[PDB]
Formats: structure tokens, C-alpha cells, sequence
């Protein structure tokens, strides 16, 4: 039911049904690279710009 | 003499047959004009600017005062009769007689005028005349411009920079006349022509300004941009098709970058155009320029609308020569540099490739190239910081504090060093320059220009900063640093 | 000259619909003989298959068609 | 396989140096002479996101910001808010 | 063991258990690993492609598909079971960068 | 004194052989600030003037008096430094307004010697000036933009590479301009090609042939150029091997000066070794060129030729 996409020092998490911003992610201090979930679909991990 | 007294006698006066006989003697005055051509009464031509003011404030008479049917042909076979004398005199103008072919402009600009009020055919007649003139100093200006005319030039940056629905009328006519099969040949021949009436970045589809209406009542020149795009369009593509020369070739190269862009409405055909343009490569020293400006057309194109162009950074990698240094286009150029280099998906091989290169550029590139290329290189290497080794090998690099086992082994690498970069080698991706340190960054820090020299210190101090103002330090020149060293 | 021999190739090497439309909208039988001269020829097969599911698809689209 | 894009520094800023590190409020805070609900106020009315850092905010929307708060009388704002 | 994508690969996905796809610059490379070899490779492409993932055993007619977005808002559906055939595209006129699906 | 026009017609009426002398005795007069300010004025723009119109006169009735008149010059200029000065910002204004009207068409040997005198007077050591740098960055200038298609225009390059030798063996700067001068020159000398398109020369005309015995008593540098640009028109191949020996030998003392200090002189010299092989596999009898490639070879070996150390700066406390 949601997704994780990457943007400009901003993650953002939507819904399927809803399609809207579900959950938001700001601190970062750059631009983030990568995101991925989990098997279990609990932790997102997300790859920045300061290594 | 003889016109002023006809003069005379025409502003005191029987009086539509007295107009008859001025407007018969102002058309005998183009044969007064073909004898002025062998020499403009005594190359004065004072009698001839007389007689063309008197023929032309009895037009402004004659329009303003006219066997109905008889008189009206009279009067209007006399407007027409001066109008096409004047069109003469301007069309034969061979020599350069500036008064009489002000004169004869200022006549046509007013019978224009009158007959819009009161009676386009006129518009191409004029127009065929002013292509028909022709001068040696006009044809084919190759040091700079397009064509050094008079007649046509003064035309432009008086009358067709002023009025938007003679610009309409204007390019619509041109479409009419390049459909004329003779006339089509007629603009081939006088390809120069438009480029110089063109040129002047005042045209209807630039909003940026607005443009006065010469005629009183405009005849829906408002009815389409689209229309006026196709216009411009068909006009271009016809003289692109026809009759190119190199200097012609690279001032429409400017103009299509700059300025047709906004008025242009076959991108896919300017693609055509600018990847031959781009893909043109000849033995030809002063048409190996071109793709300087073609790959700009070219990549403003791409940002524009997404197409492609196979091995891009191969054909920059070729493209970087010091021709490019030598030629006064390199400014933008390297503003092309910095929105192509700018991208995110380039590798390490790619920048020692460019940098290398830049490095061997500057080892033998003109001062002023120099300092264009100081901050592309400083910019550059911020931006990707992979090339630290290559800037300074920390293996290469002594220090007291370690054992003689190593200090041997230090030894035998330095013996066996070799530079292993290639230049022949088209591929940035292949050309083995990380290893491959900048001796000629050395030589770049022993310069001699004490601004030069200053920027080297900087290269040669740690990197602190990222933002170098490319621009500011980008437009320099000799005479711009003679003239900064003197202030 | 004016041929569009590149986005012909282009759009037959990765066949988008909208960009051939807007190729094909063209009529000037001039730029049709420079392109068919300088394109590929097998992308021209490919391409003349393309213009016998468009007559299909639009017999209506097929009057300029009928001489590509 | 290249890609373009549309990010700023420390940057000058009517002869303030302001981080592009801090969000857009705080950064117009930190701009001297000028306050807390005052900077907020004037990112709502020059209409951008308040939870932007000052990396994003290219110059033409500074600019609007530059012109709004140097013309503020022009821009309803209220005389009992003003300094 | 490595398998050789000359040009830049972007992207590499474990298709199937025993089969592969390198995605990088203009074409992609479906390999096999117990052949450790290619099976099928695609170049329909036009520009490098920027992102490719792969979807199996849903609510469909076919029965595993393979997104490709190539730079373009070009996104293709290919089919492993057909040899990685064309089966699908959406043009988008912005160049796509990254594709997914549910 | 008053008027240059006028001190130059009173010392034309005395005589052109001791005008040196009346100027020297009119000096004395005046000495014995802004009376002698006007007479370097007019000296200066005298001995110009002279070097533009006349070297008939030999080594032993012209060279003499030229040489005292220089030695005037280093009085009055031992003297007197800021009107000095002043007048050569006014002559550099005046060598560009010259330039711009005319690229090639304006330009004297005057100016030639004028660069060469102010080379030699000055304290061309230092790293700023508000004459040298000035005049240093019109003189490459003059030897870039000239669009050299003749032996005039090599003539005068090759002055400007002495003049600018002796800059750099009192000062050891680098002149990537001079590099690309011998380049030109040399791919102008060798077109008669397909290995070097990318040095952009500009004649297609001029060249060298396999008809020259480069022996000893065949001219030397035996630099007449008050002489030599004026009746370089006429092309034989022994004027041509003399200025070809004439910019070789330039090159070499510039080589031997700062280019073995300078750190990238392989580099530097990798289109020059390509032209030189060229050289040696087209005559395979030209000693100089051969001494030239050993020396060149001498250094390659002697270098480290290794990854600097740019970014090694000590941390910060």
C-alpha cells in the first residue's frame, strides 16, 4: 500500500488508495541518493550525499 | 536648373496635364539616374535629390487632390509612374549614391503610404528592386557581417525594425516571392540580403518589445504567431537549401542560435540542419569552426526537446582543439563546456580525459585562453574530486618517518615510472590520464603574467571554495588586460 | 538540404508512436526521396511496415501516405 | 548517460552573508534588522514552502522576497507591524 | 566471476533465480548465471536507460513482466517467458528517471 | 627642444651622423628638470624615428653613433625615471591606437628597437612594472596576432623571441606564446603536414627544400633587420636557412636558459620533437637539430618525471 521516493534533501512516503504525501523525511543536510525497505517492510534506509 | 523650374512650375499649377508632364519628367529622370550612374551629375547628384523632392511633394499633391474614369487613370498612372522611378532609380543604384537612394527610399516610403490610405503589389515591387540592386562592397563581406549593402541596410534599421504589420506583410511576401520561380532564384542569389535585414533582433514574434504601425488601418497583421512562424520557417529553410557561402554559414549559424529559436516552428528540420552542421568536418581550416556554434544549436536543441546524438563526450573530446582557442567563439563555448561537463553520471576517466587535454591546452594556449580555462579547470575538479591523485600521488610523496625497506621500494617505483596517457586515443573513457599527473600545471605555476602566476597559486593552495563567478572570469582579452593593468 | 533521415532512424531504432506521427505529418516529396535515399534499409522496411499498420489502423491518414 | 538538474552555499544577501545549510524563516532571522514572525510573514507572502533550506530558492523568487520586504508599505503590511 | 557490460551498467537484477539482467547505457543484457552467459540481450532503446525492475506471479494475463524506463518517459514492458519481447510502452516527455511498479 | 619636430629638424640640418653629439652638447647646456624631461622626449622619438628611416651607414659611422646615443639614454634615464615613464605609457597608447587602425600595416622596427633598449635599461627582473609587464604583454601580443604569411613577419618574430630570450634569462619566466610561435614557424618552414593540423598557420606558400649546405660561412643569424626585413622580399634559401638557424638558435639559448628549469619542458617540447624528427628524417644532416634532440634526450633522463605534490599542505593548528 505505499513507496518511497527520493528528491532534494527529502524523502516521501505514499499511499496506493490515497496517492498523497504520507510521510515525510528532512533530515538530511544534502540530497538523499538511494532508498529501500526492508523485507518486513518496517526500516527504510536511505543513502545521502555525506557518505 | 531645368528640375527646379519644372518644380517650380508644378507647386504653382490645366493642372492634372501639368502634373502629367512633371511626372513624365521625373521619369525621364531615371534616365537622368542611368547617366548619373557613369557619373551622378558631376558626382553631386544635388539636381537629381531636387527633382526626386519635387516629384515627391507632388505625389503628396496629387494623392491629396485625386471623364471620371480618365482622371483617376491619369492620376494614378502618374503615382505609379513615380513610384516605379523611384524603384528604378533605387533597383540601378550600382553606384553608391547615398543622397539619391535616401531619396528614392523616403519617395517609395510615402507613396506606401498613400496608397495603403488610398488605393502589397507596391511592397513587392520595392522589394524586388532593392534585391536587384547590387554593390561590390555589398556582395559577400567576409571579414565580418553578411552583406555591406546601403539601400537595403538603411532600409532595415529605419523601416523594418519599426512596423510589426510590415513585418507580417513582409515575411508573407517573401514566401509569395520565393514561390515565384525567378524571384526564388533572385533571394538565392541575394542570400546575404535578408541575413542583413534579419539579423536586427527587433523582429514581430520577439514580445520583449512592441512595434509601431506604419500604415493607418493594418489589415489584420495580428492573425496568427503561428502563421508568422511558418512564414519565417519557409523563408528559412528556402535560403538554408540555397546558396550557402561559409561567412553566410556562420552568421546564420549565430542567428539560428540567438535568435530564430524564438521564431521557428520545424525544430525536426533545424535538427537536420545543425547535426549536418555538426557532423560537418573538412580539410577545410576555416569551415573546421563551425561546429562550435552547430553543437551549440545542437544542445540547446536537445534541452529544448529530448533527442540524441551518439558518443556525445567522443565527439567533444575530438572536438577540443586549440583551434577552438584561437577562434573568438570560445567564450560560449566554454559556457557550453560548463552545461555539458555540469552533469552527474560523468566518470573518472572522462574528467582526467578533458583535463589532461585542458592541461596540454594551456602548456600552448594564448594568455587570455588561459585565464578562461583557469576556472573550468578549478571548477571542474571541485566538482569531482576523484582526481586528487592525479593532482598529487600520495605513494609518490616522502616522509622521514618510515623504514629504509620502503624507502628502497619508493626508489624502484620512481625508476620504473612511466606516463601512460594517451592522446591519440579518441575515447575519454579509454585514455589512461588518471595516472597521468599536470607537469604542464607545474609550468602553468611557473607562468609569467602576474595575474596568471596569481591564479596558479591558487590552483596550487588547498581547495577552499566552489563558487569562482565562471562568467566573471570568462570574457578576458588582450586589449581588456591592457586595459585592466593600465587602471 | 532538408531531409529528416536521424529522427527517422531514431524513432524506427526505438518506434515511438507520437514522435513517426509528428515525423510522417510532413508531406514535401522532396525531403521524402533524401530521407528514403539516406536511411537504412532494413529501418526502411521497418518502416514500411509501420506505414501498412497505420493505413490499417487510419485508411484515412493514407492520402500523403500513399507515396512514402 | 549525462543528466541535468537545477543548490546554493553561504550566499550574500543585501550585504548579508546567510548559509544555504538553514530553513528559509530562521535564515531571513539571522538577515539583520529583521525578526522572528517578520521573516515568517514575508516567506508566506512571497508564497514559498517554509520548510525549504536556503540551498533551494533560486533568484527569482529571492528576488521577489528582496523586493517584498524592502517595499513593505506596498504589500498591506500592517503600520503597527512595522519597526 | 564477473560478466562483461562493456558500456556503463546502472542496474543489475536478479530477473529469476538463475537469470540476470544488466541494465546500463542504451541496451541491457539479460544473462544467465548457471551458463554464466547472456541469454538474450535488447537494445530497443533510444536513449542510456536509467532504471528497470521486474514484477512476477500477480493479477495479470502474463505472468512476469519487466519495466524499463530509458531517459525519455520512455517506459517499456518486456516479458521474460517471451525472451524478453516488446509488449509494452508509455512515452512521458520529461526523461524519466527512475520507473517502479506495484 | 621645445617641440620634437623641431629638435629634429635643427639636428637633421647639423647632421645625421653627430646628431648625437649637437643633442649631447644641448643637454650639457641645459644640465649646466622639465627642459631635459622634453629633450629625452624628443631623443627617444628621435633615435625611433631614425631606426624607421635610415641604417645605410655602416657598423664603424652608424652602429658608433647609435651606441652614444644610448649611452645618452642611460644618462638621462640614470637621471630622470617617471617622465620616462610617462612617455612610454603615451608610446605603448599610441602602438595600440596604430594596431587597431592596422594590424600589420602600423608597426616599426622603431618599436622593434624601442622594445629591445627598454629591455636593456630597465630592471627587467621584476615581477611587476608599470613599464616591463605592460610592454611585456604588448610584445606577445605583437608576436601572436600578427598573421605571419612572410619572412618580415618572421623576422620580426624572432627579434621579439631574442628580445624576450634576454627577458628570461635576466627574469626565467615561460612564454607558452613563444611556444606556439616556433610551432607556426617551423610547420610554416616544413608545409611544403599531415602530422601537425592543429598549430592553424596561415601561408601555404613558403617552405624548405633539400638545397642548402648549412656550412659555417652560410649566413648566420648576422642580424641586419633595419636591412634584412626590407630586402627580405626577395627569398633565397640561404636568407631562409639563416632566419630558420637564426629562431633554432633562439630556441636553444631560451632552452638552455629557463626551459631545463621549467618543469614540464618534455611536454613543451613533444610537438617541437615531432617537428625536429620530422627535421632529421627529411635532410638527416642537420647538426644543430642533432644537438638539439641529444640535449632534449639529456633532459628526459635527468627528470623526475613523477606525480607532484600540489594538494600537500601542512594541517592547521
Amino acid at each position: 500500500h505505499d513507496f518511497a521516493v527520493t528528491s532534494s534533501t527529502r524523502v516521501q512516503i505514499f499511499s496506493s488508495r490515497t496517492r498523497q504525501v504520507i510521510k515525510t523525511f528532512s533530515r538530511f543536510k544534502d540530497v538523499v541518493y538511494s532508498a529501500s525497505f526492508r523485507s518486513d517492510g518496517k526500516l527504510l534506509c536511505a543513502g545521502d550525499a555525506t557518505g | 536648373m531645368v528640375l527646379l523650374i519644372s518644380e517650380i512650375k508644378d507647386i504653382a499649377k490645366k493642372q492634372y496635364n501639368s502634373i502629367i508632364k512633371l511626372i513624365n519628367e521625373l521619369v525621364i529622370p531615371e534616365n537622368v539616374t542611368q547617366l548619373e550612374e557613369d557619373e551622378t551629375e558631376k558626382n553631386l547628384r544635388f539636381l537629381v535629390m531636387s527633382l526626386f523632392q519635387i516629384f515627391r511633394k507632388l505625389f503628396s499633391r496629387g494623392d491629396l487632390t485625386l471623364l471620371e474614369k480618365e482622371q483617376f487613370v491619369n492620376w494614378c498612372r502618374k503615382v505609379y509612374e513615380a513610384f516605379k522611378t523611384k524603384l528604378l532609380a533605387i533597383i540601378s543604384d550600382i553606384p553608391f549614391e547615398t543622397s539619391l537612394g535616401l531619396d528614392s527610399l523616403d519617395v517609395y516610403l510615402q507613396l506606401a503610404e498613400l496608397e495603403s490610405t488610398h488605393f502589397n503589389k507596391t511592397f513587392r515591387k520595392l522589394i524586388i528592386a532593392l534585391w536587384s540592386s547590387n554593390m561590390g562592397e555589398i556582395e559577400d563581406v567576409k571579414s565580418s557581417g553578411a552583406s555591406e549593402n546601403l539601400i537595403i541596410v538603411e532600409f532595415t534599421e529605419k523601416y523594418y525594425t519599426k512596423f510589426a504589420d510590415i513585418q507580417y506583410y513582409f515575411q508573407s511576401e517573401f514566401n509569395q516571392l520565393l514561390e515565384d520561380p525567378a524571384y526564388q532564384d533572385l533571394l538565392l542569389k541575394n542570400v546575404g540580403k535578408w541575413l542583413a535585414l534579419v539579423n536586427h533582433d527587433k523582429h514581430c514574434s520577439s514580445v520583449d518589445a512592441d512595434l509601431e504601425i506604419f500604415v493607418p488601418n493594418p489589415p489584420q497583421a495580428i492573425e496568427n504567431e503561428s502563421k508568422f512562424k511558418s512564414n519565417f520557417e519557409k523563408n528559412w529553410l528556402s535560403l538554408l537549401n540555397g546558396q550557402l557561402s561559409l561567412q553566410q554559414y556562420k552568421s546564420i549559424l549565430l542567428i539560428l542560435h540567438k535568435r530564430i529559436i524564438p521564431h521557428f516552428h520545424t525544430p525536426t528540420k533545424l535538427m537536420d540542419f545543425l547535426t549536418d552542421s555538426y557532423n560537418l568536418q573538412s580539410s577545410n581550416k576555416n569551415a573546421g569552426v563551425v561546429p562550435i556554434l552547430a553543437l551549440n544549436g545542437l544542445f540547446e536543441l536537445m534541452k529544448r526537446f529530448n533527442l540524441e546524438y551518439p558518443n556525445f563526450y567522443m565527439k567533444l573530446y575530438q572536438i577540443i582543439n586549440p583551434d577552438l582557442m584561437h577562434v573568438k567563439y570560445r567564450a560560449r563555448f566554454f559556457r557550453l563546456m560548463d552545461v555539458f561537463l555540469s552533469s552527474t553520471h560523468l566518470s573518472a576517466h572522462l574528467v582526467a580525459s578533458f583535463i589532461k587535454k585542458l592541461a596540454r591546452l594551456t602548456l600552448e594556449s594564448p594568455p587570455s585562453a588561459i585565464v578562461t580555462v583557469i576556472p573550468f579547470i578549478y571548477n571542474l575538479i571541485r566538482k569531482h574530486p576523484n582526481c586528487m591523485i592525479m593532482l598529487h600521488n600520495p605513494a609518490f610523496i616522502s616522509n622521514p618517518f618510515q623504514t629504509p625497506d620502503q624507502v628502497a621500494n619508493l626508489k624502484t617505483l620512481k625508476e620504473n615510472y612511466v606516463d601512460p596517457f594517451d592522446v591519440h586515443e579518441s575515447d575519454p573513457e579509454l585514455t589512461h590520464a588518471l595516472d597521468s599527473s599536470l607537469w604542464e600545471l607545474a609550468s602553468l605555476m611557473e607562468h609569467y603574467h602576474p595575474n596568471v602566476a596569481t591564479l596558479a597559486k591558487i590552483f596550487a593552495q588547498p581547495f577552499k571554495k566552489l563558487s569562482y563567478n565562471m562568467e566573471d572570469f570568462l570574457d578576458w582579452n588582450y586589449d581588456s588586460l591592457l586595459n585592466a593593468e593600465s587602471s | 538540404t532538408g531531409t529528416v533521415t536521424v529522427i527517422l532512424s531514431q524513432a524506427l531504432q526505438s518506434n515511438d508512436h507520437s514522435l513517426l506521427e509528428t515525423v510522417l505529418n510532413n508531406r514535401d516529396e522532396r525531403v521524402i526521396r533524401d530521407t528514403i535515399f539516406r536511411l537504412k534499409p532494413a529501418l526502411a522496411v521497418i518502416l514500411l511496415e509501420r506505414l501498412a499498420e497505420r493505413i490499417a489502423r487510419q485508411t484515412h491518414r493514407q492520402g500523403p501516405l500513399n507515396v512514402w | 548517460s549525462l543528466v541535468v538538474q537545477e543548490f546554493q552555499h553561504i550566499l550574500r544577501l543585501l550585504n548579508t552573508n546567510v548559509d544555504g545549510n538553514i530553513k528559509i524563516v530562521y535564515a531571513l532571522t539571522t538577515i539583520k534588522g529583521v525578526g522572528r514572525r517578520y521573516s515568517n510573514l514575508v516567506c508566506k507572502k512571497a508564497d514559498v514552502d517554509l520548510h525549504k533550506r536556503a540551498g533551494e530558492l533560486t533568484q527569482e523568487e529571492l528576488e521577489r522576497i528582496v523586493q517584498i520586504m524592502q517595499n513593505p508599505t506596498h504589500y498591506k503590511i500592517p503600520a503597527w507591524f512595522l519597526n | 566471476y564477473s560478466l562483461n557490460h562493456d558500456q556503463p551498467v546502472e542496474n543489475v537484477i536478479a530477473v529469476s533465480p538463475t537469470q540476470i539482467v544488466s541494465c546500463g547505457g542504451n541496451n541491457f543484457k539479460v544473462w544467465d548465471l548457471t551458463s554464466n552467459k547472456k541469454l538474450y540481450e535488447r537494445g530497443n532503446f533510444n536513449k542510456a536507460v536509467t532504471c528497470l525492475d521486474y514484477v512476477e506471479n500477480f493479477d495479470s494475463p502474463m505472468q512476469s513482466a519487466l519495466i524499463a524506463s530509458s531517459l525519455d518517459g520512455h517506459v517499456k514492458v518486456f516479458d521474460p517467458l517471451d525472451n524478453f519481447q516488446v509488449k509494452f510502452g508509455w512515452k512521458f516527455s520529461g526523461p524519466v528517471l527512475s520507473c517502479a511498479v506495484s | 627642444r621645445t617641440h620634437d619636430a623641431l629638435l629634429d629638424q635643427v639636428k637633421k640640418l647639423d647632421l645625421d651622423d653627430h646628431p648625437k653629439i649637437v643633442k649631447n652638447i644641448i643637454k650639457a647646456y641645459q644640465p649646466k628638470k622639465e627642459k631635459l624631461g622634453k629633450f629625452t622626449a624628443v631623443l627617444l622619438r628621435h633615435i625611433i624615428f631614425l631606426s624607421n628611416q635610415n641604417y645605410l651607414k655602416n657598423v664603424q659611422s652608424f652602429k658608433r653613433t647609435q651606441n652614444a646615443l644610448i649611452s645618452i639614454l642611460k644618462s638621462l634615464s640614470e637621471k630622470y625615471n617617471r617622465e620616462l615613464s610617462e612617455e612610454c605609457r603615451d608610446y605603448i597608447n599610441e602602438m595600440q591606437a596604430r594596431y587597431k587602425k592596422n594590424h600589420f600595416d602600423a608597426l616599426s622596427n622603431g618599436d622593434l628597437v624601442f622594445f629591445s633598449i627598454i629591455g636593456i635599461l630597465f630592471s627587467t627582473s621584476d615581477q611587476y612594472h608599470l613599464v616591463i609587464t605592460p610592454a611585456l604583454i604588448l610584445m606577445s601580443q605583437f608576436l601572436e596576432q600578427i598573421k605571419f604569411n612572410s619572412l618580415k613577419r618572421i623576422a620580426f618574430g624572432a627579434v621579439l623571441v631574442r628580445i624576450v630570450s634576454q627577458y628570461q634569462r635576466i627574469s626565467k619566466r615561460y612564454i607558452p606564446e613563444v611556444v606556439y610561435f616556433f610551432q607556426k614557424i617551423l610547420l610554416t618552414f616544413i608545409v611544403e603536414p599531415l602530422d601537425f593540423e592543429n598549430i592553424r598557420l596561415d601561408s601555404y606558400e613558403l617552405g624548405l627544400p633539400l638545397d642548402v649546405d648549412f656550412t659555417k660561412k652560410r649566413s648566420t643569424i648576422i642580424p641586419l633587420h633595419t636591412l634584412s626585413t626590407m630586402d627580405t622580399e626577395a627569398h633565397p634559401v640561404d636568407q631562409c636557412v639563416s632566419v630558420l638557424l637564426n629562431v633554432m638558435e633562439s630556441l636553444d639559448a631560451t632552452i638552455s636558459t629557463v626551459w631545463k628549469s621549467l618543469p614540464a619542458f618534455n611536454e613543451i617540447i613533444l610537438p617541437i620533437q615531432q617537428l625536429l624528427s620530422a627535421y632529421t628524417s627529411k635532410y638527416s644532416d642537420f647538426e644543430k637539430p642533432r644537438n638539439i634532440l641529444n640535449k632534449v634526450e639529456k633532459l628526459t633522463k635527468f627528470t623526475e618525471h613523477i606525480p607532484l605534490a600540489l594538494q600537500n599542505h601542512k594541517p592547521v593548528s
